[PDB]
RNA sequence: UAUACAAUUAUCAUAUUAAAUUGUUAAGUGUUGAUUUAACCAAUAAAAAUAUAAAUAAUUUUUAUUUGUUUUUAAACACCAUUAGGUAUAUGCAAAUAUAAAAUUAUAGUAAUUAUAAAUUAUAUUAAAAAGGUAUUGUUGCCCACCAAUUUUUAUAAUAAAAAUAACGUGCAGUAAUUAAUAUAUUUAUAAAAAUAUAUUUUUUUUUUUU
């Protein structure tokens, strides 16, 4: 049984976004920051008052090519 | 270093990120800058930060009113990108920043599809090309 | 049939097809 | 290019075929000297060798 | 489609559509409208669990908007 | 459109034929496959070298 | 057709391969019994008389005709040889089932003797002492690994 | 813009699919006679089955030859005969675009 | 017994054997022809001969009739092989865009190379580097040089190589035009 | 957990790496876990601190223990993290649910114990599963306007 | 910091759970492997593991599509080979250099135009594998098996028209002749599975 | 000894809203003979092409109907056997993977499990670059049946069946593995198995967008 070589590395192709999104790295460092054990970075200290954007969604969630996710690209 | 390689991302990679001349977006790609620098964040955090970040109500529909496929011209882009590695510490010797970020730009004006990039590729991941290869790098 | 294993075979790979049948 | 002169063509094949046989021998290629083989472990592939093509 | 298969309710499929809706992050969802489905529309738009809802007074079906927060 | 053809017919017929030829010898010098190339004796060799190979 | 095999066969063996060949005698092949591997040249006629005393059992009740041919007795080979009758006219004007019989067999035995003994080598492999491990299941007493019984 | 073409052939030609039209088979064929793979030369399914149809009936009546095509010449004006010295843009020739390729470079 | 005209022993040259059907003139071929070429006069058939073998081979009848001419297969390594190869065919034509999809990259680069000559010569001198006839005092030079353009312009005939069949020693595949080995 | 796991550098070369799972934790709201395979035991020993410090996660502990179940699988480990009067867990996840400072917490890893997959690794990338996918009730608030 | 996130200092970082138990898949993918070379798993070119993959079959025909060193390879100059060819047939008394002449011309040309399509083909195995290539990482579409889910959806088709019932199933291969050597009564044609 | 399946996606045997069924065409003689095959032997050789629309959706067909076995060779190929032939493809009979299920084996008491897929394995003509492992420091690797003793359960078919098992003797069936394997079908038989007819990759790939 031949397979693509490197498989064993192959990424999610679904989820490996997820890691990486704004949003996430906002809920979690928000309630680290909460602890009061944990000095906030400083992008923290920014985005605290200007959060990210709410309705841009990956392709990969939404399967939609049509969908035009970003009102930047 | 690759310092430099994530602020032509947010120069180059990126159609329409508003009017980069703006005290607000400005600060946003300060902020994010500092936090590149310093391992805070992630490049590739740190970039969907970037163009995810909030700009002004209704923004599609006044790129209506500026640009037709809504690719804005990347003068003030490149202007704020040194200006802010100027304003922050970033190099010990201040044109270092400016020479650098027009340089990489300068040698990807001459690739095939030189401002697209594939999403796995472009920044930080498990599976990375070798540093010949790699975008705004250096070695190329 | 036999009911042991004639051969020590152990391949370590978990397709996650195998495994979550639930969702795939 | 050194000595070049204006003299006409010959006539094509001129030579006459040489007393040995090129014709009756046989051509061996993978046998033909002895090898030896940087196989480290396994079996060695049997598509190379070992398999009609 | 057969004996041994669950007897499918319009609440049953009004849910799945709901969250198969949610998963892909929609704004707008088509759902089976009957009695007690779009009661329980108004009562989850009532708790604020959904953006809003209408019955068009389609017979078939009718449309839920979907809310997302925080990504 | 049609053809050129050059101008006397047994002028040409010599080349193409000259070529053909060329390309006949040059082809004869390709590595055929093993299996090709051996008798059934080496097959039969090998089978039994094969066969016993767990002594 | 040859058919070589060892010196050390079970009964069963002898009695497929003794079919086999008389089957193969019936549609007029040639047909060699050869010892290549043995022990002692004794052990290897032992083997040779063994297949054929079973040939001419199953063969005379079949009753297919065949002569014997040779039997070569010879320090690397032990060997005989059987050739069929080649027509119902062959075999109406010769019936027999022609084997050899106790003066042929001990005279190439000697000969087979004297043959080995002159180049010094009597067989190709001997047997050798190893005991693999051997369970006997139910015993009266106490037995080691290779099956032997506890003094 | 057609990976299946359902434009060819344009609309005329259909007329002339039938069993009667020898020339009109013909421009479909190869000069064996044999149709094309879908992914060689695609065409709409019914110009598919009326041709196959076609040259079934016209074999059978004898008005088409059971190989072979006798028009093959003849219809060379209705096939895109594509010079190596013009180049369009979408090929899957890539023959064609090197060789434009080397006479630029070489200019 | 009765064979088909592709089969092995068709035609058999024996004691017994005796060929079937009219074989001369007006014969057993007669709408049976796939292909027919007037010869051009003074033409060698070898050309001909060439052109036509080509074709068949380019366009995989050849591979065709000897695959199917010589051995049976059960219509589902029929189905196999023939599949397999159209979607060999799908993978490699995707590779094909975009080998080509780079080339027209690269001949932009070039195209705009030649611009950048253009402006550091001049456009007229350029020109004159590409062959212009800037020198042609009277119509007598113009029909020389291009009296050299109709001299190059005529097609030499191109003879197109054919690879040869190899016949091995069982015959798994008598489609076989190279050495490598194949999945049957 | 430390374990040994043979690492092929070659068809010759073997080398004996070993296997590192530890979870770091303060009980004042904010723990992490982290796994390694090095060649030392120092080495898999460090390298899974600085991959569980890579992988922090905090909690809010103004409710002090999840007000609605959590029921979410690690691979092929299903957990479930409900509300209780106090912890209950088994002991290695209640001192896993210490380290955050849970009072209320109670947890359980699938179904029945004897239940397969059941490896150290699984019981500790479970409850920190469980515990990175809990909603604070004010992150559920203002979620709903 | 100094290199590579998905690369830490013993190797390929190890993110899924069949690294910790598999870890040789950290430190070797091949023969082509060295310690820069994890992470990145096609290795410098020319080398063992180098070839870039395209929907996970790799490419190992380039030379082959720029025409350089092909069966179907591109030529250059033909017309000026057959000319001096012609010459060199038609007679002997007159010897014609200056077909010789233009030929070697082209010739001087050629070698500078091929190692151009060389250079741009590297260029391409580049540029192929930056933004192309999927390092071997998605399955084999090129054999019929991949596609088997494609031919599934067509026997279900062929069983819908059976009244659900005959999967997989294909009418019986008749004979040569089946339709002229049977006598009135049975059947001369092969029948639908289901209607046997 | 008692002590809590799933219900959003699960491959071997309990089918079910479906448009088919029927078409009379082709092919055949000139003459003195090495065709086919890796190699043998019998011995005239050519051939059998055409159909869409339409049939309405669901609610009591489950003793009904239905899933590649088929008269006629005075017609061949093909296959099987061997100069002496057999057979040469849906009018009888024949439910059956397309999944409704609760740890492997086992006729539902036998042994204590089994099955499994991406790490690792040097030579396939690019201006050197694509490849498989039932093994696990890995082919001097493992394994497969018959052929003795014994042990144990039983639904006793040449010589009962099944399970434990470490002898002796044949071989070399399997790991793309010396004519690729796998499933069904039919035949064959010292023993693995082998021949043919269909499907198929848990086998390795080679790639004409009218020439
Ligand atoms: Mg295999
Ligand atoms: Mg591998
Ligand atoms: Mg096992
Ligand atoms: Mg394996
Ligand atoms: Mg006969
Ligand atoms: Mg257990
Ligand atoms: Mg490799
Ligand atoms: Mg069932
Ligand atoms: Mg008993
Ligand atoms: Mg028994
Ligand atoms: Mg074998
Ligand atoms: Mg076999
Ligand atoms: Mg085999
Ligand atoms: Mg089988
Ligand atoms: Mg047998
Ligand atoms: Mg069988």
């Amino acid at each position: 049984y031949k397979m693509p070589k490197n498989m064993g590395v192959a990424p999610r192709f679904d989820t490996w976004n997820e890691k990486y999104e704004p949003w996430e790295h906002m809920k979690r460092m928000g309630r680290l920051v909460g602890t009061g054990f944990y000095i906030p970075p400083e992008w923290y200290n920014h985005f605290r008052m200007f959060p990210p954007i709410n309705h841009n969604f990956q392709q990969e969630k939404t399967l939609n090519p049509h969908n035009a996710s970003e009102p930047t690209q | 270093d690759d310092m430099f390689i994530w602020l032509c991302h947010t120069a180059m990679s990126v159609l329409n990120p508003g009017d980069m001349r703006s005290r607000l977006i400005y600060n946003h790609l300060r902020i994010l800058a500092e936090s590149v620098a310093s391992g805070e964040m992630t490049q590739r955090t740190a970039f969907r930060f970037f163009e995810s970040a909030v700009r002004s109500p209704a923004y599609r529909e006044i790129a209506k009113r500026q640009l037709e496929g809504g690719a804005a011209t990347r003068l003030a882009g490149i202007s704020a990108a040194a200006d802010v590695m100027r304003r922050m510490g970033l190099t010990r010797r201040p044109m270092s920043s400016y020479f650098e970020l027009y340089q990489r730009i300068v040698e990807r004006s001459e690739a095939m599809t030189p401002w697209g990039f594939p999403p796995l590729f472009q920044f930080e991941e498990r599976l990375s090309l070798e540093p010949r290869l790699k975008f705004f790098s250096r070695a190329s | 049939l036999k009911t042991l294993d004639v051969r020590e075979y152990r391949p370590l790979a978990m397709p996650i097809e195998f495994r979550f049948y639930q969702r795939y | 290019i050194s000595y070049m002169e204006d003299v006409g063509r010959s006539v094509k094949n001129p030579t006459v075929p040489g007393l040995m046989s090129t014709k009756g021998m046989k051509k061996k290629f993978h046998n033909l000297y002895s090898s030896t083989s940087t196989k480290r472990m396994g079996f060695s592939n049997p598509t190379l060798g070992i398999k009609k093509v | 489609r057969r004996r041994e298969e669950n007897l499918y309710t319009p609440i049953y499929d009004f849910c799945h559509r709901i969250r198969e809706a949610t998963e892909q992050r929609k704004r707008f969802v088509v759902v089976p409208s009957t009695i007690e489905t779009r009661g329980c529309a108004r009562v989850m738009h009532d708790h604020g669990l959904v953006a809003g809802f209408r019955d068009f007074h389609n017979d078939r079906a009718f449309a839920v908007e979907l809310k997302y927060f925080q990504g | 459109l049609k053809e050129w053809l050059g101008d006397d017919s047994r002028a040409l017929s010599e080349t193409i034929d000259d070529i053909s030829r060329e390309e006949e010898e040059r082809e004869a010098d390709i590595r055929v496959a093993r299996s090709m190339e051996e008798t059934d004796a080496e097959r039969e060799v090998s089978r039994r070298a094969y066969i016993e190979r767990g002594k | 057709i040859d058919h070589t095999f060892r010196d050390a066969v079970d009964a069963h063996f002898v009695g497929w391969r003794s079919k086999k060949i008389v089957e193969d005698i019936r549609r007029r092949h040639p047909v060699k019994l050869t010892i290549k591997e043995f022990q002692s040249p004794e052990c290897a006629i032992g083997k040779l008389r063994e297949m054929c005393q079973a040939m001419q059992h199953y063969a005379q009740e079949k009753v297919i005709y065949h002569h014997f041919t040779s039997i070569v007795a010879n320090d690397r080979e032990a060997s005989i040889t059987f050739a069929p009758a080649l027509p119902m006219a062959k075999s109406d004007s010769w019936k027999h089932i022609k084997y050899p019989g106790e003066k042929e067999w001990t005279n190439a035995l000697r000969r087979m003797e004297d043959a080995c003994r002159k180049s010094g080598r009597y067989g190709t492999y001997a047997k050798s002492n190893k005991l693999k491990l051997r369970s006997l299941g139910q015993t009266s007493y106490r037995v080691d690994k290779y099956g032997r019984k506890m003094d | 813009k057609d990976p299946q073409g359902v434009q060819r052939p344009s609309p005329e030609v259909y007329m002339k699919l039938n069993y009667k039209n020898p020339a009109t088979i013909s421009r479909f064929l190869t000069r064996t006679g044999h149709m094309y793979p879908a992914d060689i030369l695609p065409l709409n399914p019914e110009a598919v089955v009326k041709l196959r149809v076609a040259k079934a009936q016209a074999i059978r009546i004898g008005l088409y030859p059971r190989f072979g095509n006798p028009f093959w010449f003849r219809s060379q004006k209705f096939r895109p005969k594509a010079y190596q010295e013009n180049y369009d843009p979408t090929t899957y020739s890539t023959k064609r675009t090197v060789e434009h390729f080397a006479y630029n470079w070489v200019q | 017994g009765g064979y088909m005209m592709y089969h092995r022993k068709a035609m058999g040259t024996m004691k017994y054997s005796k060929w079937k059907g009219a074989h001369g003139g007006i014969s057993h071929f007669y709408g049976r022809t796939p292909m027919v070429e007037e010869v051009r006069p003074n033409e060698p058939i070898t050309l001909v001969d060439r052109r036509i073998m080509h074709y068949v081979h380019h366009s995989r009848l050849r591979h065709f009739q000897l695959f199917r001419s010589y051995q049976e297969k059960s219509n589902s390594t029929e189905c196999k092989l023939r599949e397999g190869e159209m979607l060999r065919r799908r993978w490699h034509r995707r590779l094909q865009k975009s080998f080509i999809a780079f080339m027209q990259f690269k001949t932009m680069k070039v195209l705009e190379d030649q611009a950048r000559l253009v402006n550091t010569y001049g456009q007229a001198a350029v020109n004159a580097a590409l062959g212009d006839p800037w020198n042609a005092t009277d119509n007598v030079a113009r029909e020389r040089k291009s009296a050299a353009v109709r001299r190059q312009v005529r097609a030499l005939p191109m003879v197109n190589v054919v690879p040869k069949h190899v016949a091995t020693m069982k015959q798994i595949h008598n489609d076989r035009f190279n050495y490598r080995w194949r999945v049957n | 957990a430390y374990d040994m796991r043979v690492v092929k550098f070659s068809p010759k070369d073997h080398r004996q790496w070993i296997y590192c799972v530890l979870y770091v934790g303060s009980g004042k709201g904010i723990a992490g876990w982290g796994r390694a395979v090095a060649p030392s035991t120092q080495e898999a020993k460090k390298e899974a601190i600085r991959e569980a410090f890579s992988n922090i996660i905090a909690v809010d502990l103004e409710q002090e223990g999840p007000m609605y179940p959590v029921r979410v699988n690690a691979d092929g480990v299903r957990v479930l993290l409900y509300p209780a009067r106090r912890i209950v867990a088994n002991f290695r996840v209640a001192d896993i649910l210490c380290a955050f400072g849970f009072q209320h917490a109670g947890c359980r890893i699938n179904l029945k114990a004897t239940n397969n997959p059941k490896s150290p690794t699984h019981t500790v990338e479970g409850v920190f599963e469980a515990v990175k996918a809990l909603r604070s009730v004010s992150e559920i608030a203002a979620s709903r306007g | 910091r100094q290199h590579d996130s998905g690369v830490n200092q013993y190797g390929l970082k190890p993110t899924n759970a069949y690294d910790y138990i598999n870890p040789t898949n950290l430190i070797n993918f091949g023969r082509g492997t060295t310690f820069d070379n994890l992470g990145v798993r096609r290795a410098g070119r020319g080398e063992i593991d180098s070839s870039p993959s395209h929907s996970g079959s790799p490419v190992f025909t380039q030379a082959k599509l720029i025409g350089l060193s092909g069966e179907e390879q591109l030529t250059m100059c033909q017309s000026e080979t057959m000319a001096l060819r012609l010459c060199m047939a038609k007679a002997g008394k007159e010897t014609c250099e200056r077909e010789s002449r233009a030929l070697d011309s082209c010739l001087g040309r050629v070698g500078h135009l091929r190692r151009a399509m060389s250079e741009a083909c590297w260029e391409f195995n580049d540029w192929f594998i930056q933004n192309v290539s999927d390092n071997h990482t998605k399955p084999f579409q090129h054999r019929p098996h991949d596609w088997r889910h494609f031919y599934a959806q067509e026997k279900l088709v062929r069983e819908r028209q059976q009244n659900g019932h005959a999967y997989g199933r294909r009418p019986k291969q008749f004979s040569f002749g089946a339709r002229y050597v049977k006598t009135d009564g049975y059947g001369k044609r092969p029948r639908l599975p289901y209607n046997k």
